Parts: structure tokens; sequence; C-alpha cells
């Protein structure tokens, strides 16, 4: 008697389960991945940080690159928090770039729509570009946050 | 630290 289970099969695939942002490599080196964070954890977390992703050539890093000598193990890191926004934290040996503009390392920056981060600057032939995608679904939850219905 | 991964640094400060 699985009445509720039967309906669950109706959807099958649920997009935007708890996705924060998605990283898409436009330079063709790293496979598209999706960064995610749980809402309960966000509302529960209060240590000036909920969930942060680390990117680089390190297998530990939340993001694995194609192994670039210029890029560092953990070239860059992305943090999620605030009232309802995302932040980008650069953590490379040579620096992290935003649309051609180099930002201050280990510095928090406001997220941008379809933004892109460039890394491995120094040699025109040794730079890597990454694009960041934002899940509108996630914003909806944060925008509504507390739902007025149940007492 | 300096050993692995190429790095840069300007000599003007």
């Amino acid at each position: 008697a699985t009445q509720r289970f039967l309906i669950e099969k109706f959807s099958q695939e649920q997009i935007g389960e708890n996705i924060v942002c998605r990283v898409i490599c436009t330079t063709g080196q790293i496979p598209i991945r999706d960064l995610s964070a749980d809402i309960s954890q966000v509302l529960k977390e209060k240590r000036s940080i909920k969930k942060v992703w680390t990117f680089g050539r390190n297998p530990a890093c939340d993001y694995h690159l194609g192994n670039i000598s210029r890029l560092s193990n953990k070239h860059f890191q992305i943090l999620l928090g605030e009232d309802g926004n995302l932040l980008l934290n650069d953590i490379s040996t040579n620096g992290t770039w935003l649309n051609g503009q180099k930002v201050e390392k280990n510095s928090n920056q406001l997220l941008s729509q379809g933004d892109e981060i460039t890394v491995g600057v120094g040699v025109e032939s040794d730079i890597l570009s990454l694009v960041i995608f934002i899940n509108d679904k996630f914003k909806q939850c944060l925008e509504q946050n507390k739902v007025d219905r149940i007492r | 630290s300096l050993e692995v991964t190429e790095a840069d640094a300007t000599f003007v400060q």
C-alpha cells in the first residue's frame, strides 16, 4: 500500500534538490558540476559560514581541474552564507580573476549572474576560465525563508 | 612557500 510512493515516481527526477550554484567550464577542461547546500543547515549554521567549496588541482578540493602547473591545489574557493546570497573566495598562489579583473585573494566577493572566474594568469596560453551558474530555485527558498501557514 | 605550482610576484612596493 504505497500510495505516497506511487506519486513520488511521478516526478522521478527533481531538479534543484538543494543546489546553490553550478560551475561550468567554458574553456573545456573540467566537467560541469553543481554546488549545493541544505536549507536546514543554512538556518541552523551560525558560524559566519554555512558551506564553502574549494576548487583546484587537489583531489580533496570540491573541484578537480585538469592539473595545471600555474594553478594551485586549491586555486579558488566558493562560500555560501549571508541573509540569502553567495560569496566567492579566491585562494590561488597566483590569483583568481573575475571577467578579466583580478580580485584580492582570500577575499569575499558578491556573486554575479552567470559570472565567470579566470585562473592561471601570466601566460595567455596558461589561463583557465570557469563560469558560475545560479539556481533560481535556491533563491526562492531563501526569499520566502519562513512560510506563513502553520502555527 | 615556494616549490610546487608556478607563482608570480611584482617587485614594486
